[PDB]
């Protein structure tokens, strides 16, 4: 601190990183995995989930039978995500220690 | 009396400055355009808030 | 322009070429260290043993 | 090297004197070191046989069954014209091995040739 | 001491630059003796292949990949009605132009007739939402018609 | 000495938060911006996204 | 340079380093992903290329029905590589940086 010790400031601050973070996950929201690809191509995000369900070897129908139910369950599942993450903080040890 | 020992301190230090921007640069900067999502947030049901 | 019903389908395609760059070896260096600290000095070499 | 005529010595290492004026005659002489460089034995398993060849590498075949290769001068090996697979690696291409019972110093293969 | 120091910054190098000699040979494997799958690892786009050239110290890869080019928009429905049927593609996805309803190839405008043998059949109507009436024409009918 | 400690330290430290920066990348990369066959390498289970 | 340090050459010369890369160059162009797999199996290119097209997810009259435009974006995308090459002095830095 006081013996020729400086810390400098990284490059991007951590609006800028919080930018980039929102971007990409707009991108993947709107258009799935095509702005990663080339140009972003919007697609209903349900499509977009069916065309992953046949990415793991599950027919579309599948989805669209079960959309509601599979909504929901993506939906407790952030929400546990946000629970979780708040209620123990060791889980960001990795951070922590460095 | 010691040459350029710190010289080389400095230089190493100053390696570890700019690679640690270039790791956030290579982690995050993987789209050069922003995108944003509309302001009507219906996806199905689907909810990112 | 997202909405619950409009998709964007490609009607062409252009074939890209990049290039990347990736270092592989680094100079095969030999350093004879007694030459370099007590060259041709016995006494150096003595007392560095 | 010129000199002039108020240089004494000479450094373009800066730390060693790579040239000098003689008093007597004012010629003005470099000092270049006599030589160095590493030795190489290659050896086989002594659990198969106890000839050696020796590397010096980095030198001319003058300064010390005599092969100059890119990596110095090869002594007690007898260069062949044939080509295998590697199995000493000697340098800049060249590998040994002991074969029948010789040490052979030759170009290594990269592999046998296909064409589709 | 310089010695010391200059072998340790040499160890410390000599590990980066086998991190990237592991990186050069699993690219070598996977983008030139392969078609990659894994996105932005051998290029930017759809892989398609990978050149290898040689160069001082290091390896330069040519990565040919396939990039979507001309976009254009259209209407989309998740499945179609025909008769209490719910039709779904078999591959691609259903597009329109505003009148009619096609099938396309999901990466490249290739509009074709909706057919059963372009879908597959999966339950009723009432199911599926954002489902739109059309009409599925099958191929057998005209044949054993005439 | 202590200052030829601390930076070797920082070395090290620094080559290990690389290699978990390229690792971060990758998995932007290929976890993000596309799905996944690799298993286990974007979570537990058949990646969706 | 004179004081115990020396450069030994690498095992493998620049030559024989061409010759591994223009060896693969020809298993990839004649046979395609094959020869990295087991014996090269010879397939004439635009049918590879169409393969890859099929890997891609896009049908293979695509590429036979356009295939004299992608062989010329191909052939324009490598003289396009070899201009910036011989026109960027920083475009090899990585190598030169070592
Ligand atoms: C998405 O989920 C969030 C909760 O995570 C919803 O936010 C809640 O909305 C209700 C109704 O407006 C409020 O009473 C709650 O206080 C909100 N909770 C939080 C934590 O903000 C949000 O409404 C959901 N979005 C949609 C479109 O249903
Ligand atoms: C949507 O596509 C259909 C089929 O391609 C178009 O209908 C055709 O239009 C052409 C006019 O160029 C006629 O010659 C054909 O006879 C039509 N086919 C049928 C089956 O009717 C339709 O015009 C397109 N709609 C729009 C808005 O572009
Ligand atoms: C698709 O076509 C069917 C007819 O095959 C429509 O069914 C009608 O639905 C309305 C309600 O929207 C009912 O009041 C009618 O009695 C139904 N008639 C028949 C014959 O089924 C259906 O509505 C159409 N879907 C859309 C979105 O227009
Ligand atoms: C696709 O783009 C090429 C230029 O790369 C052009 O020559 C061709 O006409 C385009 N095709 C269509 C269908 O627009
Ligand atoms: C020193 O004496 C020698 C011997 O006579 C002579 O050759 C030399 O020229 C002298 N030096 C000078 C600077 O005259
Ligand atoms: C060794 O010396 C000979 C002397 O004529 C020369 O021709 C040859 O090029 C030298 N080789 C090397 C490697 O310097
Ligand atoms: C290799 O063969 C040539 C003749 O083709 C001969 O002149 C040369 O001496 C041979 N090399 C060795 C090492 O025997
Ligand atoms: C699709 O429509 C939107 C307007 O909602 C427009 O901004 C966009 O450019 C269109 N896309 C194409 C490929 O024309
Ligand atoms: C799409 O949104 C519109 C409102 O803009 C709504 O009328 C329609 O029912 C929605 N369709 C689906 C399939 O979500």
């Amino acid at each position: 601190k006081f013996n020729g010790l400086t810390v400098l400031p990284p490059l991007l601050t951590d609006e800028m990183i919080a930018q980039y973070t929102s971007a990409l996950l707009a991108g993947t929201i709107t258009s799935g995995w095509t702005f990663g690809a080339g140009p972003a191509l919007q697609i209903p995000f349900p499509m977009q989930m069916a065309y992953r369900f046949n990415g793991i070897g599950v027919t579309q129908n599948v989805l669209y039978e079960n959309q509601k139910l599979i909504a929901n369950q993506f939906n407790s599942a952030i929400g546990k995500i946000q629970d979780s993450l708040s209620s123990t903080p060791s889980a960001l040890g990795k951070l922590q220690d460095v | 009396q010691y040459g350029s020992f710190c010289t080389q301190l400095n230089r190493a230090l100053t390696g570890i400055a700019v690679e640690q921007d270039k790791n956030t640069q290579e982690v995050f900067a993987q789209v050069k355009q922003i995108y944003k999502t509309p302001p009507i947030k219906d996806f199905g049901g689907f909810n990112f808030s | 322009a997202y909405s619950n019903n409009s998709i964007a389908i490609p009607t062409n395609f252009t074939i890209s070429v990049t290039t990347e760059i990736l270092p592989v070896s680094m100079t095969k260096t030999s350093v004879d260290c007694t030459m370099y600290i007590c060259g041709d000095s016995t006494e150096c070499s003595n007392l560095l043993l | 090297k010129k000199f002039l005529p108020f240089q004494q010595f000479g450094r373009d290492i800066a730390d060693t004197t790579d040239a000098v004026r003689d008093p007597q005659t004012l010629e003005i002489l470099d000092i270049t070191p006599c030589s160095f460089g590493g030795v190489s034995v290659i050896t086989p398993g002594t659990n198969t046989s106890n000839q050696v060849a020796v590397l010096y590498q980095g030198v001319n075949c003058t300064e010390v069954n005599v092969f100059q290769t890119r990596a110095g001068c090869l002594i007690g090996a007898e260069h062949v014209n044939n080509s295998y697979e590697c199995d000493i690696p000697i340098g800049a291409g060249i590998c040994a091995s002991y074969q029948t019972q010789s040490i052979i110093a030759y170009t290594m293969s990269l592999g046998a040739e296909n064409s589709v | 001491q310089s010695l010391q120091t200059y072998v340790t910054q040499q160890l410390i190098r000599a590990a980066e630059i086998r991190a990237s000699a592991n990186l050069a040979a699993t690219k070598m494997s996977e983008c030139v003796l392969g078609q990659s799958k894994r996105v932005d690892f051998c290029g930017k786009g759809y892989h398609l292949m990978s050149f290898p050239q040689s160069a001082p110290h290091g390896v330069v890869f040519l990565h040919v990949t396939y990039v979507p080019a001309q976009e254009k928009n259209f209407t989309t429905a998740p499945a179609i009605c025909h008769d209490g049927k719910a039709h779904f593609p078999r591959e691609g996805v259903f597009v329109s132009n505003g009148t009619h309803w096609f099938v396309t190839q999901r990466n490249f405008y290739e509009p074709q007739i909706i057919t059963t043998d372009n879908t597959f059949v999966s339950g009723n109507c009432d199911v599926v939402i954002g489902i739109v009436n059309n009409t599925v024409y099958d191929p057998l009918q005209p044949e054993l018609d005439s």
